[PDB]
């Protein structure tokens, strides 16, 4: 996908397969999650299998209380700090 | 409990005789937003409102237009005759 | 050699096969049909359709139908792909053939496809016998999108005027709608998920189209089934879309609109380093 | 960009200009007419036809007129020019839209040409203010055929059905047919020279739209002239004939019919020594 | 919109890419080679449509064999389904561009398919692992026939010139042909 660094174009890549996107970029240790209520516990679980990211943020406002919990639990577990869910997410000016 | 996404689940008195389980009372919430999956199982589940007076029709009007729409548009009077009217954008900013 | 086949002395097999036309008649005969007979029964545009691509006599109600397709999908407007280049084509001096075909070369995937696609997602998912809600998901998990589901401005609350002027005729007049029926159904779930995953105009008459041939009793289901597959509801779009086209063709030969040449501040070049 | 236009901070030029439809709207238009007004007014293929391609609200007769041209041209067996290629194309594994380009191709000149040529022809020498008798010894002097005149079997005494029921129609509904009348009296003087010299379909289309645009009352002169120039006529039979064509496709496909390959025999080989 | 853009101050993104040719400069540009350098280094038909195609500077005899395929497509005479409706179209009075796109419009499947086919099914077949044995039998099974074999009169006693002149410029001067070999394997088998 076509984008703007300032004026100039640059490229970034879409992937079909989240497996193959961990693969292709080793450097990632942020997972921004706007996928729908409906699909965003299973994605956040997904992420979680990919021990280089370290903080997700999930977007999403509306995910049962109950799926809640066993996002938190397994994040707990595997030391993945959780931004959100229902949330903007935050800023870290210059960074 | 479980399997239909309660949050809450009171059952006072639960009575047991000689003959069986009877559930004289039942106090109860859902987590609403678990719709998507519950809805074969809850069927058409109405959410009452507290007890207390009713709605004036221009709380009922503003009730149905944020029902239909992506947007949240919410409206409570406490003084119809108060002098001074709020029209204020966003849950937090109401709120302060 | 002529002469030989006239006193049948020698045989030669036919090269070709037709079922459609007899233009060697007293009379022009469209499908076992002379052509008086057709005027003679008010057949219309459908009606001589209905003998061309399907060779049978259809009700009132589909060739009605049909002209009704034809019409909601005459035009909408120069941005889409095909009138594009039928602009760009008639614009660059052309005549109205080649004008037109540039523009009906880009139908079939991207552009005009969804008819076709709609038709035969649907048929396949209300025959195999999953319920609704278990089609919306299979999709989700083959990771499909469902065609003919989506609007980009029309919603739940501000619906199509084209889907809401062929859903109603279709209600009056079909006999039966199952297909339409499911659909309409899958569309409650979609819509309860995003307001703008409305059934769209091309989801309509692909179902619609299918429980007309399937629901009107001219076809066995096999004959109702073969013409959705070998792409009748593809020639339903073109024929219907070529009206469109030549409109446009004649309209920039009226406004006398001169060549035109891409700006380049719209391309992206990316050439090798030398 | 985007920004900027909204703010209307900056303004660029558009590169297109169009006037037959508009989708942009709560409603689709065509010509100015919101799409439910021309279901609720039942305007009819034929009435559809006059908003994009003329931008009028035609009579009702003119639009009956339209779709009962579509219908005479629709088709005409598989042995013309357009069919074959479509059937051939059909035949070597093709989709509908190139089987139906492949044949659309060939329109133009000696096939389908005609009407466009007919209604030309008839409109100069009618307009020129020769009478029937000196356009028809004209053209035999500057050696050339009258163009919507003739038929193989069809003559005098037995007519073509196809233009009897065009002919028909035009009489009854028409207000005024001059070039209609002027080309029949051009066929009175043709087959009096031979049986089969009749007014054809191709001659008898072209005249009759010519009068409609005319006579109608929803064109200037200037504007019927300008449609009939700019080809709308060759239009109607793209348009007719297109259904015939995708039928053979249809049908090619649904007789399973296999590759074609010319017949060696029926080709002359005179190439160089 | 063009003054703004001048001083650069709106930003507005392209909707189309291209990467094949440069109109623009003072020079034309193919791929990154310019054009008085196209002709300098004497590139040719095939060393052109290396670098539209592929933007790539291909070698000498890559370029000289596709000109000699070009040269053996060029015709196969006027039965064959394409040529047949041109000849129609030409002859019911149509312009060039018209006559030659109703007969090319017939190419695609069951004309002129074979060499994106051939290449496709024993490509699959070679990088499959399977034998050459092993893969006509697969296709037996399978119900499929092989794509670029077979001859209506062309034989192993009788053959055909055109794949002589071919085999023979790609075995002296391909510096590998490990697919080609695998197919003359399967061929062994098919004659
Ligand atoms: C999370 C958020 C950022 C994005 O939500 P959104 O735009 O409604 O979500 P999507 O773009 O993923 O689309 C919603 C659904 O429509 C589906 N969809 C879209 N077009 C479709 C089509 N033509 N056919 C079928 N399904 C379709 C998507 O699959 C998606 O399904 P899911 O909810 O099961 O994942 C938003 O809800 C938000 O701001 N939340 C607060
Ligand atoms: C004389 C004969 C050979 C040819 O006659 P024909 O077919 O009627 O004549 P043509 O083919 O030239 O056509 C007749 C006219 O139609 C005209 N015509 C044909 N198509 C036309 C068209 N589309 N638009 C305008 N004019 C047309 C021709 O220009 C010709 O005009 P002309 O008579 O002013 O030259 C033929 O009539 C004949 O065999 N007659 C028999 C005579 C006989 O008995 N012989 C003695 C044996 S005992
Ligand atoms: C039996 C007889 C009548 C027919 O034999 P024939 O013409 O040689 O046989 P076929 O037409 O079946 O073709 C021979 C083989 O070529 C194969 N073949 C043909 N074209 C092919 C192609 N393009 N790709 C791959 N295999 C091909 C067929 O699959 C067949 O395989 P098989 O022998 O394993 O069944 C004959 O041999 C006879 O007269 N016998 C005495
Ligand atoms: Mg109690």
């Amino acid at each position: 996908q076509k984008f703007y660094w300032g004026h100039k174009e640059i490229l970034i890549p879409v992937f079909k397969n989240m497996a193959d996107a961990m693969r292709k970029h080793p450097e990632v240790d942020v997972l921004i999650n706007f996928a729908s209520l409906r699909s965003a516990y299973d994605s956040t679980m997904e992420t979680m299998n990919y021990a280089q990211i370290r903080t997700i943020a999930i977007i999403a406002e509306g995910i049962p209380e109950a799926l809640t919990r066993k996002l938190i639990k397994k994040a707990d577990q595997k030391g993945v700090t959780i931004i959100g869910p229902a949330t903007v997410g935050g800023i870290k000016p210059g960074c | 409990y479980e399997d239909l996404y309660f949050t809450y689940l009171e059952i006072n008195p639960l009575v047991v005789t000689k003959d069986g389980v009877y559930v004289l009372d039942l106090a109860a919430k859902v987590d609403a937003t678990a719709d998507y999956i519950c809805k074969v199982k809850w069927g058409d589940i109405e959410f009452p409102p507290p007890f207390g007076r009713e709605a004036y029709p221009e709380e009922a009007y503003i009730a149905d237009l944020d029902a239909k729409s992506g947007a949240s548009l919410k409206l409570t009077l406490l003084n119809p005759k108060g002098r001074i009217w709020t029209m204020v954008a966003g849950g937090g900013a109401s709120v302060v | 050699y002529s002469w030989a086949r006239e006193l049948g002395l020698i045989r030669k097999p036919a090269s070709f096969m037709t079922s459609i036309c007899d233009e060697r008649g007293q009379e022009l005969i469209y499908a076992g049909m002379p052509i008086t007979e057709v005027f003679k029964e008010e057949m219309g545009i459908g009606g001589v359709l209905g003998l061309l691509w399907f060779q049978k006599r259809l009700p009132k109600y589909s060739c009605q139908f049909i002209e009704m397709c034809l019409m909601v999908t005459a035009d909408h407007g120069p941005a889409v792909s095909g009138a594009h280049n039928t602009i760009i084509c008639a614009r660059a001096g052309k005549d109205l053939v080649s004008s037109l075909t540039s523009g009906l070369l880009t139908i079939g995937d991207r552009f005009g496809g969804a008819l076709d696609a709609a038709a035969k997602m649907f048929s396949k998912a209300f025959d195999s016998g999953i319920i609704p809600m278990e089609f919306v998901n299979k999709m989700k998990k083959e990771g499909k999108l469902i065609m003919g589901i989506g609007h980009r401005v029309k919603s739940i609350n501000n619906p199509d005027m084209r889907v809401q002027i062929l859903k109603d005729y279709v209600r009056q007049h079909f006999p039966a709608t199952p297909l339409l029926d499911y659909a309409l159904e899958v569309e409650k779930i979609t819509t309860s998920k995003k307001p703008n995953l409305i059934l769209n105009v091309d989801g309509l008459i692909g179902v619609a189209f299918v429980d007309m041939l399937r629901n009107c009793g001219s076809f066995t289901r096999e004959e109702a089934d073969e013409y959705i597959d070998i792409g009748a509801l593809n020639g339903i779009f073109v024929l219907g879309r070529s009206m469109g086209f030549i409109g446009h063709y004649l309209d920039q030969k009226r406004l006398k609109q001169g060549l035109y040449r891409h700006p380049w501040d719209d391309i992206s070049y990316v050439l090798p380093e030398h």
